[PDB]
RNA sequence: AGGUCUCGUA
RNA sequence: CCCAUGAACGAGGAAUUCCCAGUAAGUGCGGGUCAUAAGCUUGCGUUGAUUAAGUCCCUGCCCUUUGUACACACCGCCCGU
RNA sequence: GCGCAAGACGGACCAGAGCGAAAGCAUUUGCCAAGAAUGUUUUCAUUAAUCAAGAACGAAAGUCGGAGGUUCGAAGACGAUCAGAUACCGUCGUAGUUCCGACCAUAAACGAUGCCGACCGGCGAUGCGGCGGCGUUAUUCCCAUGACCCGCCGGGCAGCUUCCGGGAAACCAAAGUCUUUGGGUUCCGGGGGGAGUAUGGUUGCAAAGCUGAAACUUAAAGGAAUUUGGCGAAGGGCACCACC
């Protein structure tokens, strides 16, 4: 697993969560 | 580490150049980089030369040359056999290969 | 089914007495068939030919093109549409350690045949000089491109076509120019690569029977 | 049918294009002026098979039948003229034109004038493919 | 084709190394004795000796490479 | 007056 | 050992083996196996010439340079659901 | 083969050559403004170097509003390779690739080397300006200028060699003048993951940008270079158990 791709999934996880937050916060 | 003192190119104080593309392969590269070839070559090499010369419409006629400039990517550079391998301090020598033929 | 060769013509064309042979080919055309004029399908046509196969003895990787006009019958006549030079001496001219200079000029002759001419010059290597590059300085590019422009358009305003074009027969603008340019920086050959036609007056039936002797 | 002037007098001129690239081969004989023909023939319709249409086979064998096409006409002395792909992809003649231009020049035809008309051009678009080329 | 030439003999004056896949074929400078002006490079199969006399059937076929 | 001018070999 | 019955075999597909001077091969004779014992093997004799004085194309082996995240060493090492 | 229309673009000339703070920059010409270096027996006389706050610019991809959409081509549609490909490959192909605005401020934005200043070896080239000197050339004479050659001076991208010196080494006239350790001044590193994550602030329509931990877990993770190891790397040699 090289760091760019490991870096954009994390970047999906973080948007995953603030969409989540921002739809039931 | 490190391999060449340079940066395998020829840019030293410029920080960008022009890019091309590859003749074998569609790549793009940095032009200082692409290795470029130049070759001059006839139309016919020797099986029609003859039936070019002798038969002919005008006599004491000079044959054309056809003229074209080759782009080469390192990979497309070294599958077609263009450039080799050389010893850490053979890298070094800048000297152009021999020609005599 | 039925071979189409049978309704055919052939007519020769013919070239202006400013040059040397009067022939140049035999060309096929179809027969006056119906309301469609052979004549008609005789006005545009261009001839790629070499100047060595329409003069006697001169230089041969010049070519020119020749248009025709009108044809009076199993004989057609053509007139000067262009000039251009052979694709491999324009890139065995081109070579490393020189400094190309373009020119054109958009220049009209006495009568309304507006030419755009283009003119391609080098630099060489003194017999005594060292330095490989053997540049040239912007400015010094910058005369020499104004002196052939001028060179080319004060040769044009004053005088015909009918006779520039024996001019340009040989290199004497390129000599011309070659010789204006020995102050600034040596060239040694200027080659006009490309003339084209860009505008033609009203069509003219007595320069052209004049033209043909 | 023949030829409008006598067999013995002078050779009738006409211009032959042939059109090589790396898939193909095409040789054309027109007028001098370029624009009525007299016949088309490539290496597309004599050997049936694609992966073979280009090969020193197939453009010798349509040089062949286009060169006897021209004698029967009555045309005897062509100016040829080479010419690649062009465009932006390549520039180097495909494998027929050598072999096409031995084959048409051995028939017994004659040959004058030699002239590349490949469209090499000053700047053109992008070539195809992604950034990092054609890989295989 | 319509070229009929004479068949040329020539002297091999001088033998040199062996070309081709298997060595099977070798490359002299010939020689014609009727005209001791020029030096062809043909390649002729089996033993070849420096003296002996050939059997050119055309004079002007340079001999290439493998291809 | 005579008729393949001299030395080596991509 | 003697008599008689007389098939395939009409010079052999893909593929593949050995070899260059007294040589393969044709030919026969010994020793070992043996109370009965040579279609095997090892030697021995006799007749006998061509194909080349080379190469790295194929099948393999061996050195130099080059690259390495592998040292039980690619049958290695190692990323993710 | 001849003409027309539209968009993108500036080959060969093109170089370990030039300019710009960096990103970056190529068809001719016209206009406007700016800058480095060389020359100076002109002018002011400490006006100086680096920098918390703050400020301009900032490749392509990224979004919003217009105009155009030639070519290439994310997503998507289709066909073969494949055991399995929604991958390599081939044909179409929207958004984008183009320009005018309004935004983000990100790279292997690398010389993976901050700036100013002094010193310590040599040798040829190249680009600029100045200076001295034979000789050819713009035809033969006289001068100024270009072009050529022989040197010198200053700044700039670089090149070659070496027991100046240094470093773990690769290598470096700087990555030197450093235990015989102090020229001036900014940013930043403290074993490897967790983790550039959650959180709080902050800017942005958004995408995302700056600041940025802890709990748990491991004795290793790493830098340079040799001998065998293997390559679907290159180049050589030999063998009738290889070939012709
Ligand atoms: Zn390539």
């Amino acid at each position: 697993m090289r760091a760019k791709w490991r870096k954009k999934r994390m970047r999906r996880l973080k948007r995953k969560r603030r969409k989540m937050r921002q739809r039931s916060k | 580490t490190k391999k060449r003192r340079n940066n395998g190119r020829a840019k030293k104080g410029r920080g960008h150049v022009q890019p091309i593309r590859c003749t074998n392969c569609a790549r793009c590269v940095p032009k200082d980089k692409a290795i470029k070839k130049f070759v001059i070559r006839n139309i016919v090499e020797a099986a029609a030369v003859r039936d070019i010369s002798e038969a002919s419409v005008f006599d004491a006629y000079v044959l054309p040359k056809l003229y074209v400039k080759l782009h080469y990517c390192v990979s497309c550079a070294i599958h077609s056999k263009v450039v080799r391998n050389r010893s850490r301090e053979a890298r070094k020598d800048r000297t152009p290969p021999p020609r005599f033929r | 089914v039925v071979d189409p060769f049978s309704k055919k013509d052939w007519y020769d064309v013919k070239a202006p007495a400013m040059f040397n042979i009067r022939n140049i080919g035999k060309t096929l055309v179809t027969r006056t068939q119906g309301t469609k004029i052979a004549s008609d399908g005789l006005k545009g046509r261009v001839f790629e030919v070499s100047l060595a196969d329409l003069q006697n003895d001169e230089v041969a990787f010049r070519k020119f093109k020749l248009i025709t006009e009108d044809v009076q019958g199993k004989n057609c006549l053509t007139n000067f549409h262009g000039m251009d030079l052979t694709r491999d001496k324009m890139c065995s001219m081109v070579k490393k350690w020189q400094t190309m200079i373009e020119a054109h000029v958009d220049v009209k002759t006495t009568d309304g045949y507006l030419l755009r001419l283009f003119c391609v010059g080098f630099t060489k290597k003194r017999n005594n000089q060292i330095r490989k590059t053997s540049y040239a300085q912007h400015q010094q590019v910058r005369q020499i491109r104004k002196k052939m422009m001028e060179i080319m358009t004060r040769e044009v305003q004053t005088n015909d076509l009918k006779e520039v074009v024996n001019k340009l027969i040989p290199d004497s603008i390129g000599k011309d120019i070659e010789k204006a340019c020995q102050s600034i920086y040596p060239l040694h050959d200027v080659f006009v690569r490309k003339v084209k036609m860009l505008k033609k007056p009203k069509f003219e039936l007595g320069k052209l029977m004049e033209l043909h002797g | 049918s023949l030829g409008p002037q006598v067999a013995e007098g002078e050779n009738v001129f006409g211009v032959c294009h042939i059109f090589a690239s790396f898939n193909d081969t095409f040789v054309h004989v027109t007028d001098l002026s370029g624009k009525e023909t007299i016949c088309r023939v490539t290496g597309g319709m004599k050997v049936k098979a694609d992966r073979d249409e280009s090969s020193p086979y197939a453009a010798m064998l349509a040089a062949q039948d286009v060169a006897q096409r021209c004698k029967e006409l009555g045309i005897t002395a062509l100016h040829i003229k080479l010419r690649a792909t062009g465009g932006n992809r390549t520039k180097t003649p495909g494998p027929g034109a050598q072999s096409a231009l031995r084959a048409l020049a051995r028939s017994g035809m004659k040959i004058g004038r030699i002239e590349d008309v490949t469209p090499i051009p000053s700047d053109s678009t992008r070539r195809k493919g992604g950034r990092r080329g054609r890989r295989l | 084709t319509s070229r009929v030439q004479p068949i040329k003999l020539a002297r091999v004056t001088k033998v040199l190394g062996r070309t081709g896949s298997q060595g099977q074929c070798t490359q002299v400078r010939v020689e014609f004795m009727d005209d001791t002006s020029r030096s062809i490079i043909r390649n002729v199969k089996g033993p070849v000796r420096e003296g002996d006399v050939l059997t050119l059937l055309e004079s002007e076929r340079e001999a290439r490479r493998l291809r």
